């Protein structure tokens, strides 16, 4: 309950600046369908179904001291989060409804309150929200309209949708994953194995003809705009380079000659060459993690993979 | 330190050119002014604009053979008939130039609701509620000789015995 932002520069959360929050409620999906109906058939045939908009709602309220301020605070409240500028939103919940403690009335123990006229509930260092998830939303604003209920208190209903691509982005590479030096950014609601090293941890392998990969994401990275990059160095010379895939199609590179010690950039349907002049003639054609086992098959054991991604989730 | 029994009400109906008629047995009574506060509060501030009256007037009654009078109030509710009543308290008289007269509440409206009740070996009461059209108008206002003979109301003066007198 604080709807953090992060922009293009800053960092922001509402509670800090005066704005309590009722909650926020993160719409599903919009599925767009594309059905066509035979004239005399009693069906009607898929021609495609696919994800469009996460329209999240989060009305947040707040209170002041005097009846002006409430003009400030609100101006404050649109400059601070109506941004066309695609901003990342990750949200906060508490792990409890917390209730003032027990204390002694002996002119002693006495009750806290916050700089807006709250009781502190928050005693220990423990008591305040957290990050609840390891992911964001790539997020723009939609028109709010603001009623002043009594005294200081004033509601108003902002109204967010994605930007780009309806899915719940998790925050930090899988390298993050790889190398245990980042910290946070990593929940429970992604099944992850505490065994650093171990299998369906790593992306970053050696001296491979084929070998494991396990995308935790339940949403399928098929899509160009997730950050699926990988880099491989090749190994062994050739003039052409196959490389096959499941939950994905096959991928060629015919009609260039390489070298071992090349190493090839594999961006998302892009291909540097030697990390500049992209060489993408060859097989157009993006690979695609699903969820799970995407077991991948080279062709002469290259001596270096290790590809970073994004982790997206419906 | 004022008595009920000084206070008198005084009935017409509006259309009718004659004198005011009495109430009489009347046990009960009861006069509301209520008030609807038509009030619009700032954001900062409060404010109170107008006010819509319902006043009104509750009355009980005993149904005594005489009079007929019941049967107009009955009327009155059924086929909703405009009268003018004002309660006309005794013993508060004029001040300037004004002896006769006797302060008043005068209002005028129609009679809202009647219901009597009964029981064995009962004397057969009523009560109705009378409607207030608008605001009530106070002025000092005379009675009418008939109501003022039947104030007095003296009973049973000395008879004598032994076939003098009934």
């Amino acid at each position: 309950d604080i709807e953090l932002t992060k922009k293009d520069g800053t960092v922001i959360k509402l509670s800090e600046y005066g704005f309590i929050v009722n909650d926020i409620v993160i719409d599903s999906m919009q599925i767009n369908t594309k059905y066509q109906d035979k004239e005399n058939m009693n069906g009607r045939i898929l021609m495609g179904s696919n994800y469009i908009s996460r329209d999240i709602v989060v009305p947040c309220f707040c209170k002041v001291k005097n009846r002006s301020d409430i003009a400030y605070m609100r101006d404050m409240l649109y400059s601070l989060t109506t941004d066309i500028e695609p901003m990342y939103l990750r949200e906060i919940r508490r792990k409890e409804e917390l209730n003032y403690r027990f204390t002694q009335p002996t002119s002693d123990d006495y009750v806290k309150l916050d700089k807006n006229n709250f009781p502190d509930y928050e005693y220990s260092r423990h008591d305040q929200q957290i990050y609840v998830n390891g992911k964001q939303y790539k997020v723009i604003f939609n028109g709010v309209i603001n009623p002043k209920q009594k005294g200081n208190k004033v509601s108003f209903e902002l109204k967010f949708e994605t930007t780009e691509l309806p899915y719940g982005e998790s925050i930090g590479t899988s390298l993050e994953l790889e190398e245990n030096k980042k910290v946070g950014l990593w929940s429970f609601d992604f099944n992850i194995d505490w065994h650093a090293g171990g299998d369906k941890r790593k992306y970053t392998f050696e001296n491979l003809s084929k070998g494991t990969v396990y995308y935790h994401g339940s949403a399928p990275n098929d899509q160009f705009n997730m950050y699926k990059k990988i880099t491989i160095i090749l190994g062994e010379d050739t003039e052409s380079f196959v490389w096959n895939l499941t939950h994905a199609e096959i991928m060629k590179i015919e009609g260039i000659k390489l070298k071992a010690g090349d190493r090839i950039v594999y961006d998302s349907f892009r291909v540097y060459k030697n990390g500049v002049e992209i060489s993408t003639e060859t097989n157009i054609s993006q690979p695609k993690f699903k969820y799970g086992a995407n077991k991948f098959e080279f062709n002469q054991t290259v001596q270096k993979v290790q590809f970073d991604l994004k982790f997206y989730y419906k | 330190m004022k008595n009920s029994n000084d206070r008198i009400i005084l009935f017409r109906k509006a259309g009718e050119k004659v004198d005011a008629t009495k109430m009489l047995f009347l046990t009960e009574y009861g006069l509301s002014h209520e008030a609807d506060t038509d009030t619009e509060d700032t954001m900062d501030g409060s404010y109170n604009t107008g006010g819509s009256v319902e006043s009104t007037m509750s009355g009980t009654a005993k149904m005594f053979y005489g009079d007929d009078f019941a049967d107009e109030i009955e009327d009155a509710v059924v086929d909703r008939v405009l009268y003018e009543a004002w309660e006309v308290e005794s013993r508060i008289p004029g001040k300037n130039g004004d002896s006769a007269k006797f302060k008043a509440k005068y209002f005028q409206g129609f009679h809202n609701k009647f219901e009597l009740k009964a029981e064995a070996n009962g004397i057969d009461e009523y009560e109705y509620e009378y409607g207030v059209n608008g605001r009530f108008q106070r002025g000092f206002a005379t009675l009418p000789e008939a109501v003022t003979k039947k104030l007095k109301a003296t009973g049973y003066r000395f008879h004598d015995t032994t076939k003098e007198d009934a």
